[PDB]
């Protein structure tokens, strides 16, 4: 038992679901940037 | 695509004067360029047995399913012939229908690029021989022909000479061109499984022969100033290319699985949804979905699709053919005559 | 134009649809996600295609 | 079986030579680019010369080949069939921390002396050895990382 | 940029939470290389080897291809003589589409039993890191190649004086792509399929 | 359930489908974006040019039918009792044509505005334009070529 | 500098292939040896001009013509790349033009002043720096009047009539270098701290030799601001001035301007990844557009002794 | 067991890695901002063949502070080792690292904006190297603390 | 054990490697913050040196400021430490590295500004060295804490 | 034990390392932002130097605030104290520490403007001044719940 | 016991901490920035010197709302304190300190612009302070909530 909260399944969908939050956030940055410079 | 370019040649002469428009002299200036396109991708499409998604059930399968089975099991048909042309009509629908096909056009690309590469390449045998240069022959092509013939005619052989040899019967494992190339070069002796006997006295020896050539292919032309540097820029710009354009006739399997996969589904989410026995309903939602399957398959498949295929096999005449043969520019005929030309310049 | 060249290739679509869901061709009533009765969804574009026929000669007047 | 060697070893064994080579070519690539940005602001149009001109881009290939030879010498000791303690995973971690911010910080200073440097031993040829004396220092940042790389390779 | 000193004291409170209670061989991150699935590291190697390689290989694309686009208002001759630096950029992504080939035969199905064995992990962490390692050299070698191709489009302007010297570091740009394929191939060399 | 298909294996599969959707309708996005700002400010003078200088956003649209195909492709091999290898191979395929579909849907985006600003001034620039819009593109279809060749291996 | 190219990658290589349109010093040789502005105008179009007289007769070439119709080819250049960027660009492209309204808010009050006509005066006024409140400037002749009347609208309002152009201008261009400062990145920081001083430079000189306080008229913001700005405050002669000059390691022997300007010009080409090369590009052009009408006065009236005082670097 | 773990010999690795990462960052700063100053204005005159190296060879004095320690800790370095010796030789990499860091820092900034004034006058160079050795001093200072951390990775660890 | 753990000596090792780690980013930024406002003096600077060298030899101090106590924690660093020594010897460390820090940043940005106004008018020096003993009495409260706290590490512990 | 555990020096040591640090940090801000305006003005009049240092001299009295109660705090740590003791150590050490800080970052933003304008008028002297005690006794009002609060600490 | 844990003095300490820092730096910034147009105002007209005292003087009072609370949250501090009482004693001075610093934020940004306008009109007596009684009620009700939560701190604690 890795704990009974933070199990391993919960910690790899949450970093698989972190992985696609930042490059969600970056991706969301570049258009931001087209709204931000024109 | 052929009743695109066929009506164009069918009446040239009335389009030979038109209004002209912006695609539509593009359009037409290449009639013949879309013309045996359309043929030789029925050609290929019924090689491929490909009609719009689907499959032409016209010879007699190779793959003979069993006899007797329940409802919702799977089921491997065994071999009792080959398909006389094209592909088995019986790889449709199957669930390892890209396990056969994928392996099959990338070995294909593979084929059909380093064929492309060296009748190409060919080309410069035939102008260093009518310049009358025959110290280009002995320092540039006999070493470039070496060495592309051994990295990547070596690989070329072993397609087919797998193709040719039947691994169930003979009780032998079958190997692994991937893994097979990536082991003549790192680690050249201990094949993992040999594919033919005597097999790494020769496939060192090819190495060797490849790697006596680098040297050559460099010292061989200033020693027969400026052509020492032009040649070391030449060698490095041939080695390290035929290693990137047989890597990059990869295209052509890629683009082809993009298109039959793409298209398998644009059937898939317009006319097959349309089907039922409905009366009133589906009279109508057949021919509504049929106007949103045609209207989106020429839009999609057609022209954004079609650009797309059109626009590699452009790229591989470009950079994969004319790197070899085509050496040098020239300045273009371009004479003195008269032309009627417009008002509307000014 | 538009809807003759339209109808034009859907009454060749259609019906030969139509006779490969009517001969219960392998390619098109041989999963378990067919149509099933394929006599039954053939009258539906026996139907389609000549209603298409209908668009075609309907708008092959005004040529 | 080992309590030494646990079966997540081979994680920081590989993750030395992905550091290893990902950040060494991550400084071969800034020297590279960075220095051919300050020789695409020049003219020579002369033999040997030319051959002056690239010091810095065959001396940040070099730093692409300090990481290529330990990459390719902690991946040689990675095999899934035999024992691979915690110590050496953590040493061929520590293999491509070094080699990998060396080689970086090794492209970054001759890239930075480079796009400028290139502009001076060119059209102005006085100051040519003081240039490379230069880039010789700012170089070997990389095989002071290399160095310790192999102490620790043969080490763990 | 308030949130990186937000969660870096979470992290310091709850490491001395665990150290201080005697709990502090809690936050294990052997375990969790342990218990966690060799598809997740092989599949998000493999995905992030063509990921990170096309966003290099674009990223190449834009800055040289936007490049030669705007040398080429004026010198139009530009874009078919210096399409070799778009060449190199875009077999960055063949060296990605490569690794991803070949990666794929080594991801089949493993039993109930023999899933969290050595030889798993060791090709889970192998395709992970590869593809990391062929994935972010391919995005740097592209990002490398982009911006040294974008100076040959700017240069091209001029006539000859500079394009045979443009060219020898536009090629020492591809040869760090091909040694960053050839360690993720040796990386990958003795990673076995999944059994 | 059972240790080799457990309940949050499908979460990789729902996110995979939604992921492959999302990120190329961002990048299709930024590259409808930028194409059709160098269209709409391209065409307010050269207006016979409409209908060649609209290529970048239907080649950007190209990417967005490359992620819903993907798409389509997993949510078929969905389920609720899944196993967790198919649900990383969905996830897999999801930010496979996701992150190369939105950096190719970028690349198409700023080549493209270059493009038909470009090719204005300058009318022999639109056989170079396409080229390397092409190339911008088939990374987004060398993402979608990982993704059907890795969902070809689900069950 | 691999962000630059996002939104200025079309235009910084549409600008570096205009200034290979400057035309070279081979290419003021075989235009010096004219003697008519026909035969100039012949051998202007095999440049990247390319034959922008073509709707002109030749029978009337006048030697403004040439030098309005070079120029109007220079601001339909700048104001093509200047509806092209982005918000890091687009404003350091106007505040290119902000101090071009400056010097024409300087000559419509020294032209209003006198009696003279508001169409004539505008004729000369430079069309770059132009805000629709400008045509005007008659409603006073007050300096305090003019900036709550007409320049409370205009972006010249966060900064006699050449008392009140130096309070606009080194108000300008202390706003104009510490926004270079903050918005622009690395690779055009040095530039745009070097080239503006030096503008900040050979305008505070231009002040003490007009002159034959002073300390609040003057811009600080180049070289010249915490040593020379004291030293040259407190000069009433010309020697004063010019032992000022010579603390200066860049500037002693000078008092030659836009030689140094170009010299310092040629330069700033030499960094490509910089938004400092569209500033290079305009005082380039802006220079051989006056080395062209310096060329056709020498021309027009036969004047061959003074002709080779043109001047290019690149 | 509990004073020798098993992931004793990280602490140790990183400190290892630490010194060369710090130490060359610190010897790429003051190589990259001192090569830059030295030539920015001194293109005229061209007797300066060894005018200016003097920053650059004492930014790798930096680096050979961290290639001493890091090899000497390599040393200490075992399979069966504990936690004291993998935290005291962590402060003997941290040390090093760091301080080098902040001394090749302080020798950038000197180099870089000191390099200029000299082309006008050659009597910079009696005070430019004596402000300048007091930055590497603090380099000095880091690995006498680690040189000394070192000394005692043995003595009585059991 | 419980009053003497195995992560006992993870405290004392990152506070004796935190006083010279700090303290000498205190010294480079008092250092090459200094040291560039005397490099750019040059007319003056042969005539007056050995009088604005003060604000580098003030800094410098500070550096063996953090020295003179890292040594001096790093004697009493052991195995088998009380966890309180660990405490209180990093909190020596911070305490003379972070002040230490303070003083350097006082010193490098009251020193540069001095050397201006030096090259101006010579009677500034009494003024400037006024301020920048202020600056540097500022690290030595850090010092005279750190070894207070250092000289009870070791009193009656268990 | 429970009330008096092993940990509970942590708090008291960095109360009495924070103490020191954060105030001298604020004395450091509060010499820095004056000291760069005295000797940036005294090359105007040289005779008024000795009534500039009033900013400085306030600051270096706060980082005395700062060590009276720092040396007061380790008067009392020991090995084993309670974990109310360790508390209201660092509550301490934080209230003259970061009050302290904000002190001289008030002293250091007002001192600076009062030496630049003080070259104008002499009477000003009395007027900026009086401004800078109110936001120095902000530095004895965290000296007063610094030392009210440590006094407590050992009851119990 | 639960009720009564021996964790709960830290959040009672928080607040008693939070108090005299969270207002301080409101009165910091209610001090600097009000009094830094001291000289704009004084090198025209010295007459409004007694006017710049006023928001100085409103931020006193607002330095010493939070010192009232630390010091009678320190006078309900204890070892073996309820849990309950350390989160009202948290709650307590948190909202004083908070709302302090919004007191000190406004009246240090109004008193700036009241006072750079004031040389301009005598007659802004009333208008200025009238606008700064406001503002300084802001932390007077942070204040009358930090005492009832006070008053109910010990209360009925078990």
């Amino acid at each position: 038992i890795l704990s009974s909260i933070w199990t391993e399944g919960l910690l790899m969908c949450l970093i698989v679901s972190a992985l696609l939050l930042f490059i969600l956030i970056v991706a969301l940055s570049w258009i931001s940037n087209l709204d931000i410079t024109y | 695509m052929t009743l695109a370019a066929l009506s164009l040649v069918l009446n040239e002469k009335k389009i030979n004067k038109m209004k002209r428009g912006e695609i539509f002299d593009m359009a037409f200036t290449g009639r013949y360029i879309i013309l045996l396109m359309g043929v030789f991708s029925m050609y290929t499409g019924f090689l491929y047995n490909d009609i719009f998604s689907k499959t032409m059930t016209i010879f007699k399968s190779g793959w003979k399913w069993p006899d007797h089975w329940k409802k919702g099991e799977s089921i491997t048909a065994t071999s009792v012939g080959t398909y006389p042309i094209g592909l088995d009509w019986a790889w449709h629908g199957t669930e390892n229908a890209l396990l056969f096909s994928n392996s099959y056009k990338m070995k294909l690309s593979i084929l059909m690029g380093f064929i492309h590469m060296t009748y190409s390449y060919f080309f410069s045998l035939a102008n260093h021989l009518y310049f009358n240069s025959m110290i280009d022959i002995i320092g540039n092509f006999i070493p470039g022909l070496l060495f592309m013939q051994g990295i990547f005619g070596y690989l070329s052989v072993c397609i087919v000479y797998k193709w040719a040899v039947d691994w169930v019967k003979d009780g032998k494992p079958a190997p692994g061109l991937l893994n097979m190339l990536i082991n003549m070069f790192l680690s050249p002796g201990t094949i993992d499984d040999e594919l033919y006997p005597h097999q790494a006295k020769v496939q060192v020896f090819l190495l060797l022969m490849a790697l006596v050539c680098i040297p050559w292919l460099l010292l061989v032309k200033p020693l027969h100033g400026d052509i020492m540097i032009h040649q070391v820029i030449h060698t490095i710009e041939f080695c390290l290319n035929c290693v990137s354009h047989t890597a990059s006739y990869l295209r052509l399997w890629a683009l082809s699985l993009a298109h039959a996969q793409l298209s398998s589904v644009l059937w898939t989410m317009t006319i097959q949804i349309a089907f039922g026995f409905r009366g009133f309903v589906g009279v109508f939602m057949t021919v509504a979905l049929f106007a949103m399957w045609f209207a989106l398959t020429c839009a999609v498949l057609v022209l954004m699709e079609g650009t797309s295929a059109m626009l590699h096999s452009l790229r591989l005449h470009w950079v994969e053919s004319m790197s070899k043969f085509f050496v040098g520019e020239g300045l273009p005929y371009e004479p003195f005559a008269f032309e009627y030309k417009d008002m509307e310049v000014a | 134009w538009c809807c003759t060249v339209l109808s034009a290739f859907g009454v060749v679509i259609l019906s030969v649809i139509a006779h490969l869901f009517n001969t219960n061709h392998e390619s098109f009533v041989g999963s378990i996600n067919d149509p099933e009765d394929g006599p039954a969804v053939a009258h539906t574009v026996y139907l389609a295609a000549l209603v298409y026929l209908v668009f075609f000669v309907f708008c092959g007047f005004q040529v | 079986s080992n309590i030494y060697a646990p079966l997540y070893a081979p994680f920081f064994g590989f993750a030395g030579c992905a550091a290893a080579m990902v950040l060494s070519c991550l400084g071969a690539a800034i020297g590279t680019a960075k220095s051919g940005i300050g020789i695409a602001g020049i003219g020579t149009f002369k033999p040997e010369l030319i051959m002056k001109s690239l010091i810095p881009v065959v001396m940040s290939g070099i730093l692409a080949i300090y990481g290529l030879v330990v990459a390719v010498l902690i991946a040689g000791n990675l095999s899934p069939t035999e024992d691979y303690t915690l110590f050496n995973g953590f040493m061929h971690l520590s293999c491509g921390l070094c080699v990998g911010f060396a080689c970086l910080s090794s492209g970054y200073a001759i890239g930075m002396v480079g796009d400028v440097g290139v502009r001076k031993y060119m059209h102005q040829p006085r100051l040519f050895v003081g240039i490379v004396l230069i880039l010789i220092f700012s170089e070997v940042l990389g095989l002071y990382g290399m160095i310790v790389a192999l102490i620790l390779n043969t080490r763990g | 940029h308030f949130l990186y000193y937000l969660v870096l004291i979470v992290v310091i409170v709850y490491g001395l939470y665990k150290l201080f209670t005697g709990h502090g061989s809690d936050i294990n991150f052997g375990k969790f290389l342990l218990r966690t699935s060799p598809y997740m590291w092989a599949n998000l190697g493999i995905a992030l080897c063509v990921g990170l390689s096309v966003v290099g290989a674009a990223w190449g694309i834009f800055i040289t291809g936007s490049s030669m686009i705007g040398a080429g208002v004026r010198a139009p001759r530009i874009t078919t003589k210096n399409l070799i630096s778009i060449i190199f950029c875009e077999v960055v992504a063949i060296y990605g589409l490569i690794i991803a080939i070949v990666f794929s035969s080594k991801l089949t199905v493993a039993t109930a039993e023999n899933m969290y064995s050595k030889s798993n992990l060791y090709t889970g962490y192998s395709l992970f890191w590869a593809g990391i390692t062929v994935g972010a050299s391919n995005l740097i070698c592209g990002i490398a190649v982009g911006i040294t191709g974008a100076t040959a489009a700017i240069s091209d302007a001029a006539d000859s004086a500079l394009f045979v010297k443009i060219l020898v570091i536009e090629i020492f740009g591809s040869i760090l792509g091909l040694l960053g394929l050839i360690v993720g191939l040796l990386m990958a060399g003795k990673a076995s399929e999944f059994q | 359930m059972t240790e080799l298909c457990p309940v949050y294996a499908p979460f990789f599969g729902a996110i995979g489908c939604a992921s492959a959707i999302i990120f190329t309708s961002l990048g299709a996005a930024y590259g409808t974006a930028k194409s059709g700002v160098g269209i709409c400010a391209t065409c307010v003078l050269r207006p016979d040019l409409l209908f060649k200088n609209i290529v970048p956003v239907i080649m950007a649209g190209i990417i967005a039918i490359y992620g819903l195909v993907v798409s389509v492709l997993v949510c078929y091999s969905l389920g609720q009792k899944q196993a967790l290898y198919t649900g990383f191979i969905q996830l897999g395929a999801g930010l496979s044509v996701g992150l190369s579909g939105l950096a190719a849907g970028f690349a198409i985006g700023i080549v493209g505005d270059a493009g038909v600003r470009g090719s204005s001034q300058q009318p022999r620039l639109f056989v170079g334009m396409i080229l390397i819009l092409i190339f911008a593109e088939v990374l987004g279809l060398y993402g979608l070529i990982v993704a059907l060749l890795l969902n070809s291996r689900a069950t | 500098g691999v962000y630059f190219n996002i939104d200025n990658g079309f235009i910084e290589g549409v600008v570096r292939g205009y200034r290979n349109g400057l035309l070279s010093n081979n290419q003021y040789i075989n235009l010096t040896q004219c003697d008519t502005l026909e035969d100039l105008k012949l051998q202007l179009s095999s440049t990247d001009y390319g034959n922008f007289l073509s709707s002109v007769s030749s029978e009337s070439l006048t030697t403004s013509l040439i030098q309005e119709y070079a120029s109007s080819k220079l601001y339909h250049e700048f104001n093509y790349i200047r509806d092209q960027s982005s918000g890091s660009t687009r404003k350091f492209m106007d505040y290119i033009t902000y101090g071009y309204m400056i010097d024409n808010v300087a000559l419509m009050i020294t032209g209003t002043i006198h009696d003279r006509d508001k169409g004539e005066i505008l004729q000369r006024c430079h069309p770059l720096g132009w805000f629709d409140t400008l045509p005007t400037l008659s409603v006073a002749t007050d300096l305090e009047s003019l900036y709550e009347t007409v320049l409370v609208d205009t972006p010249l309002a966060p900064y006699n009539i050449e008392i009140i152009r130096n309070k606009l201008y080194k108000a300008y261009l202390e706003d104009f270098y510490n926004f270079v400062t903050e918005e622009i990145p690395e690779p055009a920081k040095e530039c745009m701290q070097t080239l503006l001083g030096f503008e900040a430079d050979r305008r505070s000189i231009n002040i003490a030799l007009n002159s034959l306080l002073k300390s609040d008229l003057l811009p600080n913001i180049g070289k010249l601001y915490p040593l020379a700005t004291f030293h040259l405050a407190q000069a009433q002669d010309f020697e004063g001035v010019r032992a000022a000059l010579a603390n200066v390691y860049e500037y002693r022997g000078f008092l030659h301007f836009y030689q140094l300007e170009m010299e310092l010009c040629r330069d700033a080409f030499t960094q490509q990844f910089a938004i400092s090369t569209v500033w290079a590009w305009m005082k380039s052009k802006e220079q051989e557009v006056r080395n062209i009408t310096w060329i056709a006065e020498c021309i027009a009236q036969n004047q061959r002794e003074r002709i080779n005082n043109y001047i290019s670097v690149y």
